[PDB]
């Protein structure tokens, strides 16, 4: 069987009912519309579910690595990764919702919080002091 | 463009157990939600209305407290607080509702224990005290090991023959079979001067078993700790040998260690933090009072901050672990909190 | 409750060691036997110089574990469910206490190896690093040495512990080891013969179920042979090198790792623990030459034949033992319940229809039977384990059952050191002459 | 000139004849009894080894082929500068019964060098294995991981003659004679020091490569090792590290785990640490005399230590009715190598009034010093401080004559030692069954 996936820029995309059935919210309708996803991120998910841990199974989760593949397929922009992981959040597609997580994590692991800022655009609130403060109780979860 | 903060809520608390230390360091909003999360972390493990809050509130808060010359700035982000008190609730009470993530970690792992008698037959009682101790320790020894530590002064490589001959006795206060935790004998012969030392005695053995504790509601067990003079001789007493107390804190994981030492301090309280012993101690005291009509043999003592860059020399475990004295400078205090959940 | 394995021995080993000391104060000076120069000179063959309490050997009825024979610990012991295979810790409590446990006793004392059973990491990096042409055997008494840190009778005795304490930490030593042993033979398996690949412990098996299970077999038939072969070779006198070396080295108060690994040394050796791999490459041997016949007449003619070249028939012919070892007949007794068909059992089956036939013709063979050796290669290759260089490893995952239990029982009662007396071949000489001169 | 397995096959042969012939004519003469009591105190008094390398004479201390210390001290070969007996010089003395020359032990010594190189898979075990397991758990296991060496084990795989085990044991022996002192020093340097092995001279001999390994050239702590690591080659049969080698090679085991399985027995507290309770004893009357050690002081601590039941360590003897050489032996070393040590001072002191003041207590049978009360603190002059270490260097020592024994006992065919057991209630039965025959 086949369903058809209508993004929010109008355009249908058809598509195998299994391949559809990765997201939760999909194998719960008993063509479907995904709103605010455009067309260009509907077609890496499709492309992501063809190519492929429980919920409550949390630390499996956190243990899983992440695919090669899935590695280099979200090495797009990070605007699209943005997207990617506000779809699989919407659709309730958790594999892809923690594998695309997993990703932005890699990239703020080990970052001074400067850093983290200019790659991500967030504004600092911190005075000079409690960023000081934040440090030292963030050494106290270090190994020493 | 677009930012982080567009993202849902759920996507965040993702993003906070992969990456936690770096994003409370980020803006107020992960800071806060941080917070927030070990607060769900704290009450779902230990309910608003359990007796350990009753029980623990004032001396908990004095050891965050005591954490302020570090951190005050960190702690006052959250302003919506009072002092502890009958009247005013968990949620409201400062040094715990602004210190959740603190607060957490000092609940899941035993704290230091101090000999009270450091500046003080064929047996003599050096030291008799108490901690908590998380009933769930063995089960997660992997992740999470228990490690017994014991600091000695030593007045010279000589006198540190008798370490092995002061017996460390652990068991559960009023409950199961006492048990004996040591080093090999031949540990002292790798003490080659005088200063304080710090002798890993292994892990904590398995004291009962955890099933025993399930349906009870059990969170915590009052672990007590005896030393045991049995050296026959008068090094304890001539001050010799010192027993300054225990931790059971897991330093440098990477690199699994002997013993280490530090140069000798005037004062103990740049080992232990008298605030947090204080903490601990009361913790299992009370839970003794709580969980057994038997009486407590020992009389109960009263336990009464100063964090200072101490170097430690490691005597290593591998023989091909080598020394990095440019490393050891440069790595944070190890004689501050240790946040390891 | 139900009284474990170390509080009923606390309660029993009191009433040995009284038992004993009135024995000695009554009859010590009771003349048992007399030491004549040839039984020197003959490896002390004959000589009482052992006082083992787990087993003796009855010379009509067989091995004897505290009076029970194998036809009784197959009656008595407890089993597991689903099982009709006696269990190898139940012995060991027989071992120790001469007493018979309970079904939940024993399942409470798995529990309790099971919780020790884990490696540590240094043992486990040990193995995984050993050439592969260093002997299993060897490996295993590596692996046993090298869990001496983990010696809690070696770290209380540098405390200074009393002498009526020994028998708490031999016995914490004992089963803290006894637990990891068949973790050690499998992880020997797998990194020699297999991938390296062991799985990790079930918490709610037995002994002999972790080591197939680790070995690689989820076969409970697998799993009920080791049941029955770890049991019948857990003890078997104190006279045997093994056991005889762990007494030895026990007796300077060495732990009981220390004096495991000498008694595995002393069964690695050629004259005491290869039994079962002689007969194997015995009967291989005798697969090739008949071709597949197992007739009366071809088993006879290569039976005749080996006795006439000068060999014997390895697995048969006992010193003592006058009939067929029960351990033999327990072991016939499984291949024909589980694969009565099988290519090499019915060689051995016809075997023993003619062989002792065959060697009470031939005159020279005082008890023509067979024993545990003749009977356990061909159990063991039907389920794979066709490496007869691992054979003595689980010989020594058994016998270390009675070799701790020794061991228990001789620091609980205060042991004497063994340190007999020597002399060389000039003053045995100047001995033996006066002896004669003055007689 | 003929090495040493060369003079081994031309008098094995005789001492094989002469074995078989005693046995032949006295076999049967019954040489002592076993009485209930010895088979449940240890086999003490019993008969039960036959050890040709050493004997204890009860006068004049133990003697190595008939030869006191007195003896080996002058006619044994030594190094080129050294008073000290080449322990390689008394290994051939054990094995043959001869006194090489000096040409013979300074080939002998070239042999084992050449032996010492340890495989890959041994340094990677030892530079892996964790401080905290016992240096001498450490050496049994680097001694049983050359088991894949074995030429005795792969020639009895093939199918070897009874008559040629001893071709092959000897090759063994000596291959790992050469690799101990490599062991023993890998395990110095890893445990206590950096795990830096120091340089090899290849001219080298045993006890001097053991010292260099340490990372020591004196001259005078290599002549210590030379005398330490000779008088501890070999003391009768009847001991536990001795009788396990026996035992466990009667089996017909590769010498690597006849002497792993020794040196387990040598690991025994009640075995192979008397150096060391002798030591520990010094340094707490040390402590309490606070480095007093005259006449008066000492025998008072003497008598209050005899008076509350203790025994001193190291002195006392149940055979030896004179002081043990051995003990004389180290007492001239420390009076011509440091006479003023406080260490041996206090040693002095104690053996200059503890025979009479035992004697005067009339609770000990012969009070006079061994070995045991010597030892420690010649090695403490040398930075050898760690008491723990000192069994190794014991087994360093006494695998001369266990290898030496066991190489004996391959040569004449040694049967494999299996003695007769039974429980308490069949030694009951045994002892009402005899009584009541009368």
């Amino acid at each position: 069987s086949n369903v058809v996936l209508v993004s929010g820029e109008g355009e249908r995309f058809t598509v195998d009912k299994k391949i559809a059935e990765r997201s939760l919210l999909l194998k719960n309708y008993l063509v479907m519309p995904v709103p605010n996803v455009r067309s260009s991120v509907l077609q890496k998910v499709i492309e992501w579910a063809e190519h492929h841990p429980d919920e409550d199974d949390d630390d499996s989760r956190k243990s899983a690595p992440v695919d090669s593949w899935d590695r280099e397929f979200l090495k797009v922009d990070q605007e699209m990764l943005y997207e990617i992981i506000l779809a699989a959040n919407y659709l309730n597609i958790k594999p892809l919702l923690d594998a695309g997580c997993k990703v932005v994590a890699e990239m703020i692991r080990g970052r001074s919080p400067e850093e983290i800022r200019r790659t991500f655009n967030i504004v600092n609130d911190f005075t000079p002091e409690e960023e000081a403060a934040i440090r030292r109780e963030n050494e106290w979860a270090e190994d020493r | 463009d677009s930012s982080l903060m567009d993202l849902p809520l759920e996507i965040h608390l993702s993003l906070l157990e992969y990456v936690p230390n770096e994003l409370r360091a980020v803006n107020k909003y992960f800071y806060v939600l941080h917070n927030h999360s070990y607060k769900e972390k704290s009450l779902a493990w230990i309910a608003e209305d359990n007796y350990i809050w009753a029980v623990v509130k004032h001396s908990l808060c004095l050891y965050v407290k005591s954490l302020d010359p570090l951190r005050q700035h960190a702690r006052e982000i959250i302003q919506e607080t009072k002092e502890p008190g009958f009247n005013v609730p968990l949620c409201m009470t400062k040094y715990i509702a602004d210190s959740w993530y603190i607060v957490y970690n000092a609940l899941q792992y035993p704290g230091k224990i101090i000999n009270m008698g450091w500046d003080k037959p064929k047996e003599r009682t050096l030291m008799q005290s108490l901690t908590a101790l998380p009933v769930n320790f063995w089960s997660r020894k992997k992740d999470e090991p228990t490690p017994v530590n014991v600091w000695f002064y030593v007045k010279n490589a000589h006198v540190a023959r008798y370490i092995p001959k002061i017996i460390t006795e652990i068991g559960i206060c009023n409950y199961g079979p006492k048990q004996i935790v040591a080093s090999a004998g031949y540990i002292n012969e790798l003490i080659t001067s005088e200063g304080i030392y710090c002798v890993n005695l292994g892990h904590l053995p398995r004291l009962y078993d955890e099933q025993i504790f399930e349906g009870t509601g059990t969170t915590h067990l009052p672990l007590e700790l005896k030393a045991i003079d049995r050296t026959d001789s008068d090094v304890c007493i001539n001050s010799d040998l010192v027993l300054l107390g225990y931790d059971f804190i897991p330093y440098q994981i990477s690199k699994p260690w002997l013993l280490f030492r530090i140069e000798p301090v005037n004062s103990i309280e740049a080992i232990f933090n008298y605030s947090e012993c204080s903490f601990s101690y009361q913790f299992a005291w009370s839970l003794a009072c709580l969980q057994s009509e038997e009486k407590i043999s020992f009389p109960r003592d009263t336990i009464i901050y100063k964090p200072s860059k101490l170097i430690r020399i490691f005597v290593y475990k591998h023989p091909e672990q080598k020394q990095d004295l440019g490393q050891e400078i440069a790595l944070p205090n190890w004689n501050t909190p240790y946040l390891r959940r | 409750q139900e009284k474990t394995l170390k509080e009923r021995f606390s309660e029993i080993y009191p009433i040995h060691a009284q038992d004993v000391r009135q024995f000695v104060k009554e009859h010590g000076k009771t003349k048992i036997s007399d030491v004549l120069l040839e039984q020197v000179y003959g490896g002390m063959r004959g000589i009482p110089g052992s006082v083992w309490e787990g087993s003796v050997l009855d010379p009509e009825d067989g091995i004897r574990f505290r009076g029970r024979t194998i036809a009784d610990i197959q009656k008595d012991l407890p089993k597991a469910k689903g099982s009709s295979q006696p269990l190898p810790e139940a012995l060991f409590w027989l071992l120790l206490t001469g007493e018979v446990p309970t079904q939940a006793q024993v399942e409470n004392l798995s529990a309790d190896l099971m919780s020790r059973s884990e490696l540590p990491s240094h043992v486990v990096q040990l193995l995984d690093n050993l050439p592969k042409d260093l002997h299993p055997m060897a490996q295993f008494s590596i692996a046993v040495t090298a869990l001496e840190s983990e010696s809690k009778f070696a770290k209380a005795y540098a405390q200074g512990i009393s002498k009526q304490d020994y028998w708490s930490y031999t016995f914490e030593d004992s089963l803290d080891l006894l637990g990891k042993l068949p973790v050690i033979a499998a992880k020997i398996y797998r990194n020699v013969f297999k991938d390296g690949k062991m799985g990790e412990v079930d918490p709610n098996a037995d002994y002999a179920k972790n080591l197939v299970n680790l070995i690689g077999s989820k076969d409970e038939d697998f799993v009920d042979l080791m049941r029955l072969y770890l049991t019948i070779h857990s003890d078997h006198e104190g006279g045997n090198v093994s056991a005889h070396t762990s007494h030895l080295v026990g007796s300077a108060l060495s732990s009981p790792y220390l004096s495991l690994a000498s008694g595995l040394n002393g069964l690695a050796g050629p004259l005491h623990g290869r039994a079962n791999q002689e007969v194997l490459e015995w009967l291989f041997a005798l697969k090739e030459e008949v071709n597949d016949d197992y007739s009366k007449d071809t088993i006879e003619k290569y039976l005749w034949d080996t006795l006439n070249s000068g060999r014997v028939i390895p697995g048969y012919g006992h010193a003592v033992l006058r009939k067929t070892d029960p351990r033999y007949m327990a072991q016939r007794k499984f291949a024909m319940d589980h694969f009565p068909d099988y290519e090499l059992f019915k060689l051995v089956s016809s075997i023993y229809e003619v062989a002792p036939g065959v060697l009470t013709e031939h005159g020279k063979t005082k008890n023509p039977w067979p024993n545990v050796d003749a009977h356990s290669g061909v159990l063991l290759q039907y389920y794979g384990l066709k490496e007869s260089s691992f054979y003595t490893v689980l010989f020594g995952v058994s016998r270390a059952f009675g070799i701790l239990a020794q061991l228990i029982t001789d620091r609980a009662i205060g042991a004497s050191i063994e340190r007999p007396k020597s002399y060389s071949t000039e003053k045995y000489k100047e001995l033996v002459k006066n002896i004669e001169s003055k007689l």
